[PDB]
């Protein structure tokens, strides 16, 4: 009774079609949902925004277990495929928007799971035009502002700060070496 | 013991616990589960005593008891949890159900108060300080998650009700009120001294528990050392808590040492230790509390166990004070315990310095204390050859461990000579002489101190003999009873290895008959607990094996003992024979543990004989006639029936095998055969039947045994059953000695079995085999619930004596098992003997074994049989027995055995058993038998076994190619060719007699499949054997198709064997016969399809239900059972005959009919999905697979045609690729011509030889493999019936049908076939667009896991790629692939070196790598490669 193509499989499929076919990444980047298209959709939002917010973050109740590893693969593929700046700019812009959204989010384990998972996707992407874009968009400065948008007493705060330090170390190194 | 007396006394209880297991611990767990929900003091006493019990179900209650206002119980719970974490990892292994709630309450107790830096140093926490010199935040609560309370005194009452009132006044986080409660009860405590000290002590316990299992900081050690310095002396419990914490912290050690000061004689810890010791010694100075002194000496132990601490204990010179302790301390139990602690510390310190100890005469001090303690035992137990208090025994034990270690240590090698001229031997003499007052491990330590000394200075063995210590050891280890334990038994031979060392010692040792006494251990129930396997994971008899290997080392040091050792071994065996022979003993699983004796003795003898592998012990043992007492142990009357399968019989077999394989001696087999012949001659009454309407002899010997409650336990009550189970044990020994790979042992085994005695035994074993098959099948016929017999008194007359059904069955079952297990062991024996015979006396062994095969196949029951099933069940196991004996695993025959099976008989009897089974003795002809209504019940099972045997017997590819061939040369020479002539001629008639009749209820598809395999082998074989009756196989191949299609209607799974039969009839006959077959199969499909096309016209008039009937009529009509095999057959035929069958499938037009049927079934399937009762027609997958392979075949023929258009048919140059030079080097002309001819024939691989190296080409991969090295190298062919294929109007309909079958999720295997077909079709983007315009990706996403298969996600990904790859995107991706392959020196499975620069870069190789891209689209691939290369 379970669906035979779980969202994990669909993500791996799209990661493969992105890695092979140039136009698919741009079509996925520009494609956006519409209000009341599904129970999980509240307003017009991008597929990348949905993958960053609802599928990428670890959440305690399963729908598919390994959706996040494969949304990470999907976003990695959509970055690595050079596709000039058509795909990469919308990926980076949406990652910055979802970071700022989760920082403005109210204090919750949903907030810390989103934040940690976005740090993990920035770190995997980071592992050069993507770095040029992260610099141009001020992503490093939005990572450094992360604790400004935390309650520094939270039991999650150290884990989300560790996560945000992980791309900061690599990025500061890659610049200043 | 006295523990049990204490339990009975308690079960005033609390007053007795104040004075001071399962149900007493359960009463304790009771009151634990009671108090947490004249009470508190009972809980406190229960805990204070349990903290002694653990030191030699409560947890969930104790955790709740941590929620106490009175810290006394928390402290006692902590002391118990410390005793736990100290001793065993019981709370470390626990699950997080309570390990975390526990450890968190402990953390909340333990967590810091601010230390010195905030005015909360532990020193200041223990002195009163007036309560005004502490930080004002001490009597203050500040609990946050917000609660703050300046002071608790104006509400000082009831801190528990304070916490509950705060529960009501604020919502305190749930399940975490403990950190609040501990802060609040602390702030009540800190006002006063006792509660502040109790909080300190609880915190120190909690620390220590958290370390035996964030809390620690730089000031903690300094605080603890300042607690130890506090000199009000009312703090000794806080000092002991601080020492036990420091102990936990050892497990920062340099800081502990820097603070405590252990690096110097003057220093707080060393001085404190010396004052403790002096106070313990001298009565005037009051003695430091027992607890504190124990914590000090435990800290010294744990500190010494680490190198930094042992070096510190060196530096402060504590050895002088500890030797002072061990010299001057008294005799009372506590002082003894401090002495043993000091000894264990002097051990840890001496593992890294000796000089201090030696300069302080520490060895003399140790020896004087051993003299004093032995002298204090001498009063209780003065006996010396001319219970000990546990603490003194532990002192002696630790001190003897020290002396043994010192003796094995240099820095005593100069001077240890003057140990054994001291008093030491006079006090060891007392320990050794009183192994029952002193424990056995202490008696062991004493004999091991002597052994290690005698091995360090064998010269002074003369002094130990002069003072008679060796003469006390001998008396205590031989004449006096040995203490029965593993370690003592394991050491006796090493001790004797010392005592023999002087030759005088050898004389004295051999004087007292040592082995008569030492080996009695193996026959004594007192030592069986010592022999039982430890940990349940070491081998059976591991301790007797150790003892035996040690006696082997002993008498290889001292060969003079060998003869007496083997005499005592043989006396053990003769006594086991005595204990097994007479009636008065009875083996327990008077009861006697005989089977354990036999396992232990045999592991002992095995170890001895097989230890050195020098065959000196085996020779001596065999020359003293020990093989008779050994081999008799198998035949012992009072051994149980289940003996032969036991590890004791496998042990005896292993000892026989060890003697055989070491000594190369026939005598083991000769004696086994003599005794087996003696036993077989006893049970000839088993061979003689009732000679009346009667059943089993075993059941007439049982039933006539009066009414004895257990006849089977008596050798007179059941003589034949006990001779059975003796013969079984001998047979399992002959099995074990045949399972031997030394060709010499094989030769002497065969020479023995070929003897006059060997063949007398083998004849009697053959008659026994047929008797046991009879008896077992009769017994099972009587244990069957009145079903097999025909309402007859066949064995009932004796069951009426035996006796409501089970009461008789459970008495027969020991007979049935004793006869069926023996038969299986005989069959194993004969199979092994055939193996040994094959690989002069072998020829007589094989003769007797083929006479067994003939006897079994021609055996006829007594004429009182009520039903033939007893013969059919005899025949089935005779056939299943003859199979292993004529043919190996991998089905190659033994030609010696086929020769003797033919000449002697058994082939004419094998085929006579078929005639008998069908005709029922001539009652019905064979041609009517199979189909006769009254055919016996087991005639299908017999024919399954017979056909499976004859399938092996007929196969030329094994019968001619068998490794086990006779050599080429007075004797009649065998021909496997004439064997196949006579066998195929005899088999064909029987198959005739089964060719067309309807199949049996069960065993009809195995019959059919083995019959078809026989026909295949015959049809392939006559072409090869006529090389070195043809019209009968011709007319058969003419008329066989009516039977083949009958088999396809009755037994679909045979279709693969029918395909193979048809292909062999085709390869016999011409294309004129291939066409006739294919057109007939196609006409069957045609009519079966057109009736289903007429079965699905839409139901306008409603005459039939039109819903359930129509939907399931498509799936269940007989025609729909035919198609599933007529199409599938046609498809298998197609796979072999690729192009003829394609041309027939084209020219018949059947493909249009199958497309029309696939179209017309979609309304039916859709309506079934709307009934929610879809049931997929199984015939759909054959049709989709046939279409798939039809268009696969046509593609390929066009590609091969245009490949031929570019080739010269003569000397097509094949070339092999040299990656190192990059050259396409040619083959020789003969090799090239061979490869070309075999490629043109369509063979998958071709063999050829170059330079005597063997090369093979694989045209699946186009690779030459060197057969010696496995090197795979690329090859190429040097370039210079047209199947139209599926038309657009068919493909359009197929795409629609595949989408509709995806809409209704028809079935997993049908989705796999339809998606495979879609994958082939959609490789043209026009049809991929059609497949994607029919909304198939939604259906595919909706598909549930009930409709999935292994390849689903790969295949779906390829399909989606086929939709995505339009001409332009495919072009750009092909550019990417071509560039990648040309730029990167890609590796391959052809040893094209990774990142190579010759081979990886040749156009002719790269085009081979890019072949998948050329197949994806050749036109686009040309355009791209022309533009990008």
């Amino acid at each position: 009774s379970k669906p035979l193509m779980p969202t994990s499989t669909i993500l791996r499929l799209l990661a493969e079609l992105v890695r092979s076919y140039v136009g698919i990444a741009t079509l996925i980047a520009n494609y956006s949902y519409t209000v009341g298209q599904s129970e999980l959709i509240k307003e017009d939002c991008s597929v990348l925004a949905f993958v960053l917010d609802h599928l990428l973050p670890h959440t305690q109740n399963a729908e598919d277990k390994d959706t996040p590893a494969l949304a990470r693969l999907f976003l990695a593929s959509l970055a690595a495929a050079g596709s000039g700046t058509d795909a990469q700019v919308a990926l980076v812009n949406e990652v910055k928007a979802a970071l700022g959204r989760a920082l403005a989010m109210a204090e919750s384990t949903e907030k810390h799971a989103r934040l940690q998972a976005v740090m993990c996707i920035i770190s995997t992407i980071m592992e050069n035009n993507i770095i040029r874009l992260f610099l141009k968009k001020g992503l490093v400065n939005d990572l450094a502002r992360v604790p400004h948008s935390l309650d520094l007493s939270s039991p999650n705060m150290a884990n989300t700060v560790n996560a945000a330090l992980k791309p900061l170390e690599t990025l500061s190194r890659i610049v200043n070496q | 013991a006295d523990c049990r007396a204490l339990i009975d006394k308690l079960k005033d209880e609390q007053l007795l616990l104040e004075l001071q297991w399962v149900d007493l611990l359960d009463r304790f767990d009771g009151i634990l589960a009671d108090a947490g929900q004249q009470l508190k003091m009972l809980l406190l006493a229960v805990l204070n005593f349990t903290a002694l019990l653990i030191e030699y179900s409560s947890i969930e209650h104790l955790t709740t008891l941590l929620a106490s206002s009175d810290m006394q119980v928390v402290l006692a719970v902590l002391n118990l949890l410390y005793v736990f974490s100290k001793r065993s990892n019981y709370i470390t292994r626990l699950g997080s159900d309570k390990r975390t709630p526990l450890l968190t309450r402990l953390q909340h107790l333990a967590e810091s108060w601010g230390g010195k830096e905030n005015g909360f140093g532990l020193a200041e926490c223990c002195r009163d300080l007036h309560m005004m010199k502490y930080p004002p935040s001490a009597t203050t609560l500040h609990f946050e998650f917000y609660i703050h309370i300046e002071q608790l005194d104006k509400i000082s009452e009831s801190p528990s009700e304070i916490m509950e009132s705060l529960t009501k006044m604020y919502s305190i986080p749930k399940d975490k009120q403990m950190l609040l409660f501990t802060h609040i009860r602390l702030a009540h405590g800190f006002s006063n001294h006792r509660k502040r000290l109790q909080a300190v002590q609880a915190r120190l316990h909690a620390i220590s528990i958290l370390v035996y299992s964030s809390i620690l900081y730089n000031g903690l050690i300094e605080e603890l050392v300042d607690v130890l310095q506090i000199t009000d002396k009312q703090l000794m419990e806080i000092k002991a808590a601080s020492l036990r914490t420091l102990t936990s912290i050892v497990h920062k050690l340099s800081s502990i040492i820097d603070c405590t000061g252990t690096a110097s004689y003057h220093g707080f810890l060393p001085v404190l230790v010396r004052n403790c010791i002096q106070a313990m010694i001298d009565p005037s100075m009051d003695p430091y509390p027992h607890q504190f002194a124990t914590a000090l000496f435990s800290f010294l132990y744990h500190l010494a166990s680490y190198d930094a601490g042992g070096e510190a204990l060196v530096s402060c010179g504590m050895m002088e004070a500890l030797l002072k302790v061990i010299k001057f301390l008294g005799d009372e139990q506590d002082q003894i315990t401090f002495v043993t602690r000091a000894v264990r510390v002097v051990d840890l310190i001496t593992n890294l310095d000796m000089a201090a100890f030696q300069s302080h005469s520490g060895l003399s001090i140790f020896i004087y204390r051993l003299e004093h303690e032995v002298d204090l035992c001498r009063k209780e137990c003065p006996f010396v050859i001319k219970q000990c208090i546990p603490q003194r025994a532990a002192l002696l034990k630790s001190m003897l461990n020290f002396l043994k270690k010192a003796i094995q240590d240099p820095a005593f090698s100069d001077g240890i000579r003057h140990v054994m001229d001291g008093s030491l031997p006079t006090s060891l003499k007392h320990i050794i002489s009183n192994a029952e007052y002193y424990g056995p491990s202490l008696f062991l330590l004493a004999t091991e101190v002597v052994t290690v000394f005698v091995f360090q200075e064998p010269s002074l063995l003369s002094s130990l003999q002069d003072n008679g210590l060796t003469d006390v050891m001998l008396h205590a280890l031989l004449i006096k009873d040995v203490p029965a334990t593993r370690e003592v038994l394991g050491s006796l031979p090493n001790v004797f290895s010392a005592l023999c060392l002087n030759a005088r010692g050898l004389q004295s040792f051999v004087q007292c008959q040592p082995f008569e006494r030492l080996f009695k251990v193996l026959l004594s129930p007192d030592y069986l607990p010592a022999m039982r396997r430890r940990r349940s994971s070491d081998p059976l008899g591991d301790t007797a094996s150790n003892l035996g290997s040690a006696v082997d080392e002993l008498m290889r040091h001292q060969p003079t003992l060998k003869t007496d050792a083997t005499t005592a071994i043989i006396k053990l065996l003769e006594e086991i024979c005595n204990l097994g022979r007479d009636p008065k003993y009875i083996c327990q699983k008077i009861p006697i543990p005989l089977m354990d004796y036999i396992l232990n003795v045999m592991k002992f003898v095995e170890s001895i004989l097989s230890n050195n592998t020098t065959d000196d012990h085996c020779q001596e043992f065999v020359n003293q006639k020990g093989l008779l007492p050994l081999v008799t142990i198998l035949g012992l009357p009072n051994l149980p029936i289940d003996f032969p399968t036991s590890a004791a019989c496998q042990a005896v077999a292993g000892v026989c095998k060890s003697i055989l394989t070491l000594s190369h001696e026939p005598k083991v087999l000769q004696e086994g055969l003599l005794q087996l012949d003696s036993i077989l001659s006893s049970l000839e009454p088993l061979h003689r039947p009732i000679e009346s309407p009667g059943g089993s002899v075993l059941l007439r010997e049982l039933a006539c045994a009066g009414n004895v409650a257990d006849a089977t336990l008596s050798a007179q009550a059941t003589p034949l059953l006990h001779a059975l189970t003796a013969a079984h044990a001998y047979i399992m020994m002959f099995v074990h000695t045949c399972r031997v790979g030394q060709s010499e042992i094989r030769s002497i085994s065969v020479n023995q079995w070929g003897s006059q005695l060997g063949l007398s035994v083998l004849s009697k074993l053959s008659q026994l085999y047929c008797s046991l098959v009879w008896e077992s099948t009769v017994l099972l016929s009587l244990c069957t619930p009145n079903s097999l017999p025909s309402g007859c008194e066949f064995g009932q007359a004796d069951m009426q004596k035996l006796v409501a059904m089970a009461a008789r069955i459970k008495q027969i079952k020991p007979l049935l098992s004793a006869s069926s297990r023996l038969g299986r062991a005989l069959a194993e024996l004969f199979g092994l003997l055939v193996k040994l015979c094959v690989g002069p006396a072998a020829r007589s062994t094989a003769s007797a074994l083929t006479k067994l095969l003939t006897k079994g196949l021609s055996w006829q029951p007594p004429p009182y049989t009520p039903t033939p099933r007893f013969r059919l069940t005899f025949f089935i196991c005779s056939v299943g027995f003859t199979s292993p004996m004529l043919f190996d695993e991998r089905k190659y025959p033994y030609h010696l055995m086929l020769q003797k099976f033919l000449c002697s008989g058994g082939h004419n009897a094998l085929f006579e058993t078929f005639n008998w089974a069908l005709s029922m003795g001539g009652k019905v002809p064979v041609s009517e038998g199979l189909e006769h209504s009254d055919l016996p019940d087991g005639t299908g099972e017999f024919l399954d076994a017979w056909l499976m045997l004859v399938e092996k017997m007929v196969n030329p590819t094994t019968v001619l190619e068998s490794p086990h061939s006779l050599p080429a040369k007075n004797f009649p020479q065998f021909s496997a060719l004439r064997f196949l002539v006579v066998t195929q001629k005899a088999a064909f008639t029987c198959i005739k007699n089964l060719w067309n009749r309807k199949p049996l209820k069960v065993y009809g598809g195995r019959m059919a499949e083995s019959m078809l395999a026989i026909l295949c082998h015959i049809l392939r074989g006559e072409p090869v054997i006529r090389e070195r009756e043809q019209d009968e196989l011709h007319t058969f191949t003419d008329t066989m198709l009516p039977g083949c299609f009958h088999l396809l209607d009755e037994l679909p799974d045979t279709v693969y064997r029918v395909c193979d039969l048809i292909m062999t009839a085709i390869k016999r006959n011409g294309a004129d016969y291939r066409d006739m077959i294919l057109k007939q199969v196609v006409n069957q499909v045609w009519e079966a399809a057109d009736v289903l096309i007429k079965a699905a016209l839409p139901l306008t008039t409603s005459d039939t239900k039109t819903v359930s009937e129509w939907i399931s009529q498509m799936a269940t009509l007989p025609q729909a059972s035919n198609l599933a095999t007529r199409i599938l057959l046609l498809t298998l035929l197609f796979e072999e005959l690729k192009l003829p069958c394609a041309w027939v499938v084209e020219s018949s037009g059947i493909l249009n009919v199958l497309i029309k049927l696939l179209e017309v079934v979609q309304p039916c399937l859709q309506a079934a999905k709307e009934q929610k009762e879809v049931q997929t027609p199984k015939w759909i997958t054959p049709v989709l697979l046939l279409i798939d392979f039809y268009e696969k075949t046509a593609i390929s023929s066009k590609r091969r045609a245009q490949m031929t258009k570019y080739l010269q048919s003569n000397s097509n140059n094949w070339r092999w690729f040299d990656d190192r030079s990059g050259r396409w080097c040619s083959y020789s002309a003969s090799n090239n011509s061979t490869i070309d001819s075999a490629w043109k024939s369509g063979e998958t691989s071709v063999r050829f030889t170059a330079g005597r190296r063997r090369y093979t080409v694989q045209f699946t991969t186009m690779v030459q493999v060197n057969e010696e090295t496995g090197n795979r190298r690329p090859v190429m062919l040097t370039l210079l019936i047209l199947i139209q294929g599926l038309t657009e109007d068919m493909v359009t309909v197929l795409i629609r049908a595949c989408v509709s079958m995806l809409g209704v999720p028809v079935d997993p295997d049908t989705l796999h076939a339809t998606l495979r077909l879609c994958l082939r079709l959609t490789r043209d983007h026009k049809y991929a667009m059609m497949f994607a315009e029919l909304k198939s990706t939604r259906m595919i996403l909706n598909l549930t896991q009930s409709s999935g298969f292994n390849g689903f996600t790969p295949l779906v990904t390829l399909l989606l790629r086929h939709i995505i790859e339009d001409p332009c995107t495919l072009r750009h991706t092909m550019e990417k692939v071509v560039r990648s392959a040309a730029t990167s020196g890609a590796g391959s499975t052809t040893s094209g070196v990774v990142s190579g620069s010759l081979g990886s870069r040749e156009i002719n190789y790269i085009l081979r790598v890019l072949g998948p891209a050329a197949c994806r689209n050749p036109d686009i691939f040309t355009e791209v490669a022309n533009c990008c290369i």
